[PDB]
């Protein structure tokens, strides 16, 4: 998996560093891609909108 | 949280 990781908005596997990684599966996104601002990597977990979907 | 890096 992890270096074919792209970015769900951008779709590019690129800036690796910037690259946010869902902790709930296999997806990824820049953090300069991400709406609203995130600025930095945060330090908890982070979940993507289509885990975030399978919540209740 | 963490990066591809
Ligand atoms: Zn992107
Ligand atoms: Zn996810």
């Amino acid at each position: 998996s992890v270096n074919k990781v792209t970015c769900l908005v951008c779709r590019k596997g690129d800036n690796d560093e910037f690259l946010l990684l869902c902790d709930g599966c296999d997806r990824g996104c820049h953090i300069y891609c991400h709406r609203p601002k995130m600025e930095a990597v945060p330090e908890g977990d982070w979940f993507c909108t289509v885990c975030l979907a399978q919540q209740v | 949280a963490r990066t591809k890096q």
